[PDB]
């Protein structure tokens, strides 16, 4: 029996764990005080993936939320499933990390990290067969990177054997909430490379995109974003609990997808997405699943993959179909767009098909992209981290709490490998003289 | 007793299991509880057959079948099915991790553990069983277990019982439709065990089967079920000669005795003539003619392959229903005079002929028409070596720069399993090539009279 | 300039189990060619393959083609410790499963007859040195001896608790360990010394194959700095080179130990770091093979150095004006035949040569054709010349 711990760590992987709960809750049925009200049969045949049992039926998710400021916390307990967590699990303290990387994984978060492993090795004994973890966190904030990157750390040395899965929101090109988020996102980044087995990545900026040229949206706040977020998390483990006619397993994405170990940066997708008012003049079909998940526009990571080629692909389908349709639609993607797939590779769109569909659509379908275009993304971290680092720009307060320069000459050296490492397998290659 | 028993492996395995046992149960009259009405409307018979279905002393009747998967949720469907009193209740579910994709895994670290309970039942049942005739072990390619896990469960069953011949059903990967990127890793990788321990390999590949529903059948979109109702049917036609009775009847060792020239090559094509919808079952006669030369037609072949691109080793053919020999002889020397069909000069015989009065059955919500008559044939040819060229083209290019090695070398694996299972490979495409051959040139040396 | 492989394969007498059991040899040399037979299979045709240096070290008192060590020391670590002198690094890698003869290639035997790579090495430095020593010229040699576990490194000498050292990258002087302990050494009997106690704390395991089986690579690194006075009042360090010495544990196969848990998990760590290193060094000859061949191309291309810690901490030594050696010890014994086809299969690499077709027509046919020919010679000069 397959089972995940999930961990939330900052405010923006709270306020994502939250609405990610919320709607497994409603996916599974489960009231807001923990009793089931559903009504299919198949909701409770794997509801130990995501949620331990309790004396009078009532399901506990396996929830571990971690942060540095009591706020959020209080937040997330008023709050319409506030209830259903463990009040145990509930570890914090006080004295935010400040947007300072250093007190997030040195200073502040060295001592609540000791009570945070000890909780989570609790929800780890208790496990049927763990297969893997997933954080939720911000790369560009202080207490969620640092706690983040420290907890991925301690648990990759504990349990070197499962997967890990990270879903990071990174800063982006012109929205940027914080002074400091290049450091921050470097010294993530440089943790994140070598301790993670699958990133997921995400910024506001795409989600900002999609909210208002596809669902049209006047006003988006962050309850869509985290609610986009959640499509994507929900269908990426959508295998693990329903049946389907084509499965598939975390291992089995890892295994397709990461061709070597370094490069395991994701571009997540999700579809179909409409705004209302058009719903009626749109047929869900298999091609236009397939249309939606290959625009460009749709993405999720703000780097356009026209830019680049792709590694490997995805394609989580959800719904009654026909495999026909979907290896058709497939091969059809792959031969039409050839120069933008790499080609030492015969065949690299994996696919996978579940029968149960969302609650309230007849189909759906989750896209997950391997691709070089993502190097973009590093490419602008490290300019900016640069132009940060010649005049050294705020970085009095990081060295006040330990650190030294050559942990940042370090992060940024590898940025650039891992930069390196995405051109290499891209442009066509070519003959010489 | 002419009892065999049936392996099913991986998630293809399984769903075939249960498109197959659906069929049986269907032909032989048994309900889904397990029970036979028929016996007790007519007062007995021998219907309840020993070759698949074991009875006890109530009068249910268990099926012969060993199913096995990693996945939970595959055989969890099967135990809160309509089938669930059907089946034995052990079924042989790890409740772990996945093969992933990955030879290794399946039959190096999560392989091991279950290998053994697999095997005990595998022996509750030969025990059980009186003359055992043979294996039939489904499974595919391209799948973590259902290339590993069947490497070793072969490995031990060679190694255990050795004489009982071992037929093998799998899917193969196609030229152009795939659902993952390590298919060409594992299907190489196994090819070592399905050429050292099987005796008679029946190779089937997803887009021509999609072709022949498209086509013949006139379903736009088919899906698993109609591929597997497809193979069900191949299985019963292969098998239908030992359960009833017949004017002529093969049984299995007759198929390797026919169908095996060599130790090597013994990799037949299989099809099945009669795919015709029930819109389409009228305006035609389905004579024997008919479907004999719908058998030989290129497009009607389950693997994509030409055979006009190649020559033919042996032929075998199974018809089901209204068939008299005078048929069967005039349409094998019609084919026999035609050029396209290309026969190998050192056997001139060519065909293997079997014929069985029991007609083919209809399943319920099915798609293929009610006929009189059909055939299944079997066809060993040097065609397949085309596929399979295909295949290694894929090995190099994700070869040359090891990519997705480090997974299986994590497991257990080191690259000189890569090497030896892609020389293995190219030996055996070596001697495909070599065996269709024409034999040598008239070794006309003109003696003239005595030396 | 770049950094080129010299890969060399030899083969060691039988010992006393193999000695006073019937075992036949299976492993044929000549030449640059390396062949090797099926005992199960008598009719497979044999396998060859074709390497730098082909070393025949089965027949001990043998005079015709035999693999001294000394002449293998002539072949690889002179060469070596000249371009050390010249202040370019040099790696000298070691492979080869337990019973192959590894231990033997770098350590050598006590009679001092028949000395290994590292006694060998050491002489003829302290040597040199000792006869270049002016009055202008300062030299200054220091040995330091790790393990990597599990991607994990970890102090030989120190006998301190053995925790997990760190890994950083110093942005001149690249990637180094911290707290690695450092020590001066003056002459051969002081690096034996040190070599033994950390030889003492290795990680040893037993196996199916044998009871004590290495499951870390070790890296002992052998740091040589010149110091220069010029005609002028300062004195400079003229170059700092490094001589690598590695011993590479050896592949494996699941199916060969069937241990569970822990050994499973540190073969799995070990084949993990094998494949790496394998990569970096193919497609570092990769580089040779290009710029020869064309002239120009410079795009550095990105050879991977950070997919694992054994290959991050030798990149000095591997990449750059450096030179690097690879050796691999055989088993003669038929018992351990697939084995010895693996270490054949890992010693394929580093380039990857083209060995051809290897088969010789029968001698007596040999005899009949030769024979042929020289009749139908002699009988078309008889017929020529009018006298048959
Ligand atoms: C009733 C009906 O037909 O209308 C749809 C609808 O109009 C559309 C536009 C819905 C609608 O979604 C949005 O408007 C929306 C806004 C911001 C961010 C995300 C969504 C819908 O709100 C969302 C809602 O979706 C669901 O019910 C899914 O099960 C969804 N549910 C939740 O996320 C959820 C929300 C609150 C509380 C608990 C769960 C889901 C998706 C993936 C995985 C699990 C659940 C549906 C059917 C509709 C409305 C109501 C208008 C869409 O919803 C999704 C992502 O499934 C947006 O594009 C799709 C496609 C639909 O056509
Ligand atoms: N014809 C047919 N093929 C199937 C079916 N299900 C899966 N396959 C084939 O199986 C291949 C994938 O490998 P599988 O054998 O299914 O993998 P698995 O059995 O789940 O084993 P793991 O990969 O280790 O989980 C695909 O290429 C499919 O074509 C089916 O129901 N009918
Ligand atoms: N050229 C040689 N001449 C004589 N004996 C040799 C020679 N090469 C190796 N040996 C023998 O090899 C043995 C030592 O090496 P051996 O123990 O086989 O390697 P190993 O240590 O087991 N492999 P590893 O543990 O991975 O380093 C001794 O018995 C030596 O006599
Ligand atoms: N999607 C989403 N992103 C958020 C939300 N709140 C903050 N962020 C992002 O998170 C970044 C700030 O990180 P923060 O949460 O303060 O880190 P922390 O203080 O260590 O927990 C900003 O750049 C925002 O873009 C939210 O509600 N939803
Ligand atoms: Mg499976």
């Amino acid at each position: 029996m397959r089972e995940i711990v999930h961990i939330q760590a900052g405010q923006c992987g709270n306020q994502i764990g939250a609405k990610f709960w919320e709607v497994i809750s409603d996916e599974h049925g489960i009231d807001p005080t923990g009793s089931y009200h559903g009504d299919s049969d198949l909701q409770l045949e794997r509801i130990n993936v995501y949620y331990n049992e309790a004396t009078g039926n009532k399901y506990v998710p396996r929830a571990i939320l971690v942060d540095l400021e009591p706020g959020t916390m209080d937040s997330v307990r008023s709050g319409p499933f506030g209830q259903i967590f463990r009040p145990d699990n509930f570890v914090f303290g006080q004295s935010g990390a400040g947007n300072n990387w250093a007190k997030g994984h040195y200073t502040e978060g060295a001592e609540l990290v000791d009570s945070v492993l000890d909780v989570v090795r609790k929800e780890s004994e208790s496990c049927d067969c763990l297969q893997g973890f997933q954080l939720t966190h911000s790369l560009g904030g202080g207490t969620g990177s640092g706690m983040g990157t420290l907890l991925i750390s301690k648990i990759r040395e504990e349990y070197p054997d499962r997967i890990m899965n990270t879903f990071s929101v990174m800063p982006s090109p012109k929205v940027s909430d914080t002074v400091v988020e290049p450091y921050n996102a470097t010294l993530s980044v440089h943790q994140l490379v070598e301790n993670t087995d699958e990133t997921y990545c995400i910024d506001n900026e795409a989600l900002y995109d999609i909210c208002f040229r596809t669902l049209k949206l006047t006003t988006p706040t962050y309850g869509d974003l985290n609610h986009l977020v959640s499509a994507t998390m929900s269908g990426v483990t959508t295998c693990l609990r329903f049946p389907g006619q084509l499965n598939a397993d975390l291992r089995k994405l890892a295994v397709n997808m990461v061709p070597f170990p370094r490069l395991h940066f994701f571009m997540p997708g999700f579809a179909p997405l409409t705004s209302r008012g058009s719903q009626q003049y749109r047929a869900l079909t298999v091609p236009e699943l397939t249309q939606q998940m290959f625009d460009s526009k749709n993405m999720m990571a703000a780097c356009d993959p026209r830019h680049g080629r792709y590694l490997t692909v995805a394609a989580i389908f959800r719904g009654r179909m026909s495999m026909k349709e979907v290896d058709e639609q497939m091969l059809n993607v792959q031969n039409k767009n050839s120069s933008y797939f790499v080609e030492w590779i015969p065949n690299n769109v994996k696919t996978a098909v579940c029968d149960i569909p969302p609650r309230g659509l007849k189909m759906s379908a989750t896209f997950i992209g391997n691709s070089t275009a993502i190097q973009e993304l590093f490419k602008r971290i490290s300019e900016q981290f640069t132009a940060m680092f010649r005049r050294k720009a705020f970085l009095h307060w990081y060295t006040g709490e330990g650190m030294d320069e050559m942990e940042f000459t370090e992060a940024e050296s590898n940025m650039n490998d891992l930069v390196s490492e995405y051109q290499q397998y891209q442009d066509a290659t070519a003959d010489e003289q | 007793m002419r009892e065999c028993i049936s392996i099913h492996v991986g998630q293809a395995g399984v769903q075939i299991g249960n498109a197959c046992w659906e069929l049986y149960c269907l032909e032989h009259g048994i309900q889904p509880d397990g029970q036979m009405p028929s016996d007790k409307t007519i007062g007995g018979g021998d219907d309840s057959f020993n070759t698949f279905f074991s009875e006890t002393g109530a009068g249910k009747h268990v099926p012969r079948a060993v199913f096995v998967d990693l996945e939970p949720t595959v055989i969890d469907e099967v135990r809160t099915g309509t089938y669930r009193q059907l089946f034995h209740p052990e079924q042989l579910i790890t409740g772990k991790e996945d093969a992933a994709n990955n030879y290794a895994r399946g039959h190096y670290t999560i392989g091991k553990e279950i290998i053994d309970l697999v095997l005990d039942r595998i022996r509750k049942l030969a025990d059980q069983c009186t003359g055992l005739q043979g294996f039939l072990v489904f499974h595919s390619f391209g799948g973590g277990t259902g290339s590993g896990f069947t490497s070793l469960l072969m490995e031990r069953l060679s190694v255990d019982y050795g004489k009982k011949s071992k037929l093998e059903f799998s899917i193969y990967p196609a030229p152009q439709v795939s659902t993952a990127v390590v298919e060409p890793y594992n299907s190489i990788l196994t090819t070592h065990t399905t050429l050292e321990h099987s005796d008679c390999a029946f190779m089937v590949d997803n887009e021509a089967i999609y072709d022949i529903c498209r086509r013949n059948l006139d379903i736009e979109r088919p899906t698993y079920t109609n591929l597997n109702r497809l193979i069900s049917q191949i299985v019963s036609s292969i098998t239908a000669s030992l359960r009833f009775d017949g004017a002529l009847n093969v049984d299995l060792t007759e198929f390797q005795t026919n169908l095996v020239p060599y130790p090597r090559i013994h990799f037949p094509l299989a099809t099945y003539a009669p795919v015709i919808s029930a819109e389409k079952a009228y305006h035609e006669q389905l004579s024997v003619a008919e479907i004999t030369n719908a058998c030989f037609e290129p497009a009607n072949q389950m693997v994509k392959c030409d055979p006009r691109h190649g020559k033919y080793m042996a032929c075998c053919l199974l018809y089901r229903g209204d068939v008299v020999p005078k048929d069967v002889n005039a349409a094998i020397a019609t084919i026999k005079t035609k050029r396209s069909i290309q026969f190998v000069d050192w056997c001139p015989t060519g065909f293997k002929v079997g014929i069985n009065y029991q007609p083919p059955t209809v399943v319920p919500g099915g798609d293929l028409a009610k006929v009189q008559r059909a055939v299944c044939m079997l066809s060993n040819t040097t065609a397949i070596a085309e596929a399979w060229a295909r295949l290694d083209h894929k090995f190099d290019l994700m070869y040359a720069k090891r990519a997705f090695v480090h997974w299986y070398v994590g497991e257990g694996m080191e690259e000189g399993e890569f090497s030896e299972a892609r020389e293995d490979m190219a030996a055996l495409e070596k001697d495909y090539e070599e065996v269709g051959v024409d034999s040598v040139e008239g070794e006309g040396e003109e003696e003239g009279e005595e030396y | 300039a770049g950094a080129s492989v010299k890969v060399a394969v030899r083969v060691r007498p039988f010992n006393s189990r193999e000695m006073s059991r019937d075992s036949k040899c299976i492993i044929q040399m000549s030449g640059s060619t390396t062949t090797i037979v099926n005992p199960k299979q008598p009719k497979e045709t044999p396998k060859s393959f074709s390497f730098d240096y082909s070393y025949w070290s089965h027949t001990s008192p043998e005079d015709i083609n035999y693999a001294s060590q000394k002449q293998v020391y002539r072949d690889i670590g002179e060469e070596m410790l000249q371009h050390a002198f010249e202040g370019y690094n040099v790696c000298i890698f070691a492979y080869g499963q337990t019973g192959a003869g590894k231990s033997y290639t770098m350590m050598g035997k006590q009679e001092k007859d028949q000395q290994g790579i590292i006694p060998q090495l050491c002489e003829d430095l302290f040597s040199r040195i000792n006869d270049t020593t002016n009055d202008n010229m300062s030299y200054s040699v220091e040995v330091s001896y790790m393990e990597i576990y599990c991607e994990r490194v970890r102090d030989l000498l120190n006998p301190k608790n053995k925790g997990n050292l760190r890994v950083r990258e110093h942005p001149l002087l690249g990637p180094y360990v911290e707290d690695l302990s450092k020590l001066a050494v003056t002459s051969y009997n002081d690096i034996q010394d040190l070599m033994d106690s950390g030889n003492k704390a290795r990680t040893v395991a037993a196996t199916n194959m044998n009871e004590t089986s290495s499951r870390s690579h070790a890296v002992f690194n052998i740091i040589f700095t010149q110091k220069r006075h010029d005609a002028e009042t300062n004195i400079t360090t003229e170059k700092v080179s490094k001589i690598s010495l590695v011993d590479l544990a050896g592949s494996e196969r699941a199916d060969s130990t069937g241990a569970k848990g822990t050994r499973l998990k540190e073969g799995a760590n070990i084949n993990k770091s094998l494949t790496t290193l394998g990569k970096v060094i193919s497609a570092l000859a990769e580089m040779d093979s290009g710029p020869n061949k064309n002239k120009k191309k410079k795009k550095t291309d990105f050879i991977p150095y950070r997919d694992s810690v054994l290959t991050w901490l030798l990149r000095e030594n591997l990449g750059g004006n450096s030179r690097t050696a690879m050796v691999a010890a055989l088993s003669p014994a038929d018992i351990n035949y697939d084995e010895t086809l693996s270490t054949l299969r890992y010693a394929d690499r580093a380039k990857q040569i083209r060995c051809n077709a290897v088969i010789n027509e029968d001698l007596n046919n040999k005899l009949i054709r030769e024979l042929k020919d020289e009749v139908t010679r002699l009988r078309d000069l008889l017929y020529a010349q009018g006298l048959g």
